Parts: C-alpha cells; structure tokens; sequence
C-alpha cells in the first residue's frame, strides 16, 4: 500500500543565522569593520523597549550568515523504509528533470534585496546588499547588489543573480558545501527608528550580546517567499512557503485542503499515487521540503 | 486642483496596510515640505465610517505642476512594491466636495498640568485636583501613528472627513496635505 510513514520529520536547509545590527555611515561602508552596534534601550512613556539608529549614522549594517546544506529528500526520521525509498526516488526523479534551478534563483532574488530587513527597507531610500562565498575563511567569490533594482514581486534574470542561483543549486544539489556572508546596508535616515525582533515592561526586543538582532527564523521566512504558484487574487505577491499556504499578515490561508493545492495531498499524491503535479506545484512540495516539517501521520 | 493622483495600496504578506499608510504619509509629509507650497489635497477613497477604517485606497489632490514636482521628487523610491500609482487625470466635474481637518486631542492630563506648570506656577496637588484623570478625550475617527524628525515622540495624527457639500472655496493646505479651511472632491 505504501502509506505515509507516522514520523517524517525533516531538518531544515538553507539554515540562517542570527541577524546582527549595527550603525554606520554611507560612503563608508567599505570598512565596515569595527563600526557600534544598534543597542536596545529602556525609555519610559510605563516602560518599553525601543531601538534608534546613533545621531551620526544613516545606515544599517544587518548582517548574517547562511549555509546551504543539500539533500534535501532524506528525512531525519522515519518509519517505513519503502516509504523512505518511494519519496527518494521521487525527489530523485525532481533532480534529475532540473537540478535546482528555479527554487535556487527565487532563493537568489530573496538574497538579493534585503527583504530579510523586514521594516527596516520600506523606508530607506537606498538599500545594499552585499553577499560573499567564504571557503576556508577566504572569500572565493564575492556579490554586490542593489535592492532597489530587484523588486520584492518579479523574478527577473541576471547574470550575477544567474551565478549566485548556481552557487545555491550546487549546495541544495549536494555537490559542494556552500557558506555565504550577507552583509545588507540601508539608508534609513539619521536617526530613524529601527525594527529588530520582538521578545516577550510591555514590549521588549531581541538581542544576543548587547546588540540588537533579527530572530533566525525571520530571515528564513523571507527567504521562504518565493511562493508565487498558489491561487493568486486581488494582487497579492510572493509569500512565505509554509503548509497550507498560511500568511499571518492577511490572516487567511491558500491553498486549502479543499483544492488539490496543500503541499500534503500534493506530495502524498505524488509519491503514494503517483500522480505528480504540476512544475510550479511540485517546486512548491520541494520547496517545503527545503523548509524542513515535523510532517507525517499520527 | 483639477487634477488627481489615486494610490491604491498593494496587499502585503508581511504588513498590514495601517502600518503601509503610515509609512507612506510619512514620506509624502517630507516630499511636500521639502518641496513647498499649500495647495496639496489629501483624500480617502474608501473611508468607512462604520470602523473609523483608513481604507485600502489613497487619493492625493494637486494642481498639474503641483503633481509633476511631487512625483518628480525622489521620495518615491522604496516604496513602488507596495503602491500603485497612476496618471494625473482631470478630477470629474460633478462631484460634492468636502473637507479634511487634523482633530487633535488632549488625551494626557500630566502634559496640561506640566502646561499650567509653566502658566500659573501651580503645584503638584494643585494640578491633580484642577485636572483629574478622567479628562483623556478618546476619539473614534480613523488615525496614523508617526514619528517626526523634530521631536522624536511618536504622535497619533487624526484624519477626520468633513460633510458634503456642493461646491468649494480657495483655501489652504497643510504640511500634511490636511485643509486649514480648503475642501477636496468627493468621487
């Protein structure tokens, strides 16, 4: 019968690091080296927690760290062994008719503006984003974009977006080990407010040592907006790739249960049934296997 | 004043539209005082009065000139993923017209008793008992929470919508695109 396993726990690739933050100024971004960092400080209005760039500085200096793992089709953990083989051959199959090419240019674009700077972008009038392959503590290869260029809704081609999306496809495909630096700069004002993480004085921020930062799973979820294949209406872009569709923002979900669109009956389908779907739908299944899931029957 | 530019905000998947407005009232506040002048109308297209809602839907009013040097102004870069913006068409000719006013509040006993402070030289006690706590106005009128680069205090500015009447006289504009005694179309 070759059911669904009651475990297939998946780790997650494409893993992010915590987002540090710090101040600096434009045109002195090359030796962004030893520049402060934006701290969070107590000011009572009741007491809250705000975060505000220093007086002398303009920019922002989110930076972090991602490696690309690969292998994505083997779970971590698993019941049945025919059912382990089943969905191998499967994401085998996915491979070998592309090998990671689309999913690794989305993930390219989103490296490529600093959505990963969430309120920090909206309101900056210039926003850079710089990305390096380090190997062996050298950097092999390095980036540099613009995030103004690269909207957050079109995916278009470009020849260093076209190198970058073969760097992640060699790390989602398996054949190298792929570590990139991103480092993000954004002209959000002199002294305008910034946006890190919130923790749960009414409402506190996220830092780590006396600085301020992005949670990890932040900047995977806006590297996770690559979803443009649900049923779009009223306009809506990217969204972050999640089971059953779920954007918190509009509070509603896509592709529902009741369509043949959730990335369960979709991937049960496709390796129980074998009834694959579409290009665009099974790069959204691969996409959610990318993303990792504690998925699996009870 | 003929002329009209219509923004229509794109759903987000990461932001609600308030925040949106708020980020984008903000910038045309710096475009229109950066670029001058007291004939710049602001309007809500899709105002509902039935959850003080701000809408889904912006209309700014300007003469032609007026609207070319907004636009021309470079406040417009990082904020074309979430807007649309169309072209500055002749406003129709028949169409009600009403006003737009900033209705402020003094919802913070402690900043007039901090006044009276520097008015009268009245005491701590004096000041709790002239000014009691239940003095705070609330409002039920749709509003957007800012910071201003003078003071860095994030201030809720109110934008109420004025009844309809049949025609219009010259008046002005504020900083904030809202009237101190001039009128918009209504369509």
């Amino acid at each position: 019968i070759l059911s669904t396993a009651s475990v297939l726990a998946f780790e997650r690739k494409l893993d992010p690091s915590d987002a540090l933050m710090s101040a600096g100024a434009w045109a002195q971004r090359d030796a962004s080296q030893e520049w402060p960092a934006v701290t969070v400080r107590e000011k009572s209005v009741q007491t809250v927690d705000v975060a505000n760039l220093p007086s002398d500085a303009d920019t922002l200096k989110v930076r972090f760290t991602l490696r690309v793992l690969g292998g994505a089709g083997t779970p971590s953990a698993c019941n049945d062994a025919a059912y382990r083989d089943k969905l191998l051959q499967t994401v085998a199959t996915y491979v070998n008719d592309q090998g990671f090419a689309e999913l690794a240019r989305r993930y390219a674009h989103n490296l490529a503006n600093a959505r990963f700077l969430w309120r920090n972008r909206v309101g900056a009038e210039a926003v850079e984003v710089r990305i390096n392959h380090i190997r062996q503590g050298e950097v092999a290869r390095a980036w540099r974009f613009d995030a103004l260029a690269i909207g957050l809704r079109d995916f278009k081609a470009d020849a260093e977006l076209d190198a970058l999306a073969e760097l992640i496809a060699s790390g989602l495909s398996g054949s190298g080990h792929v570590l990139l630096e991103v480092v993000a700069f954004a002209r959000i004002g002199d002294g305008q407010e910034v946006f890190p993480s919130q923790e749960l004085k009414s409402k506190t921020l996220y830092s780590v040592r006396d600085a301020a930062a992005i949670h990890s799973q932040k900047i995977g979820n806006a590297l996770r907006t690559i979803d443009t294949w649900y049923p779009d209406e009223d306009g809506l872009g990217p969204i972050a790739v999640e089971p059953y569709g779920s954007v918190t923002s509009q509070g509603k979900a896509y592709r529902q249960p009741k369509q043949k669109l959730d990335f369960y009956t979709l991937l049960d389908n496709w390796v129980l049934r074998d009834e694959a779907p579409a290009v665009e739908q099974q790069h959204y299944v691969i996409a959610n296997l990318i993303r990792g899931g504690v998925f699996g029957e009870a | 004043m003929d002329h009209y530019l219509d923004i229509r905000l794109r759903p987000d998947p990461e932001f609600p539209p308030a925040q949106l407005m708020s980020v984008l009232f903000g910038k045309l506040h710096q475009a229109l005082v950066a670029q001058g002048g007291d004939r710049i109308g602001v309007s809500f297209p899709d105002l509902d009065e039935s959850r003080s809602r701000l809408g889904e839907r912006l209309r700014i009013h300007a003469s032609a000139d007026d609207l070319r040097a907004l636009l021309a102004r470079p406040w417009l870069e990082g904020l074309r993923d979430h807007l649309q913006f169309g072209e500055p068409a002749v406003v129709p000719h028949p169409t009600p017209y009403r006003q737009v006013s900033r209705v402020q509040a003094k919802s913070n006993p402690e900043r007039l008793r901090r006044r009276l402070m520097r008015r009268h030289d009245l005491s701590e006690e004096e000041a709790r008992k002239r000014i009691p706590d239940t003095v705070a106005r609330a409002l039920d009128l749709p509003f957007v929470t800012l910071r201003s680069q003078s003071t860095g205090q994030h201030f809720r500015l109110f934008i109420r919508h004025g009844p309809l009447q049949v025609t219009a006289e010259e008046g002005g504009f504020t900083c904030y695109g809202l009237s101190k005694g001039g009128f918009v179309p209504w369509f």
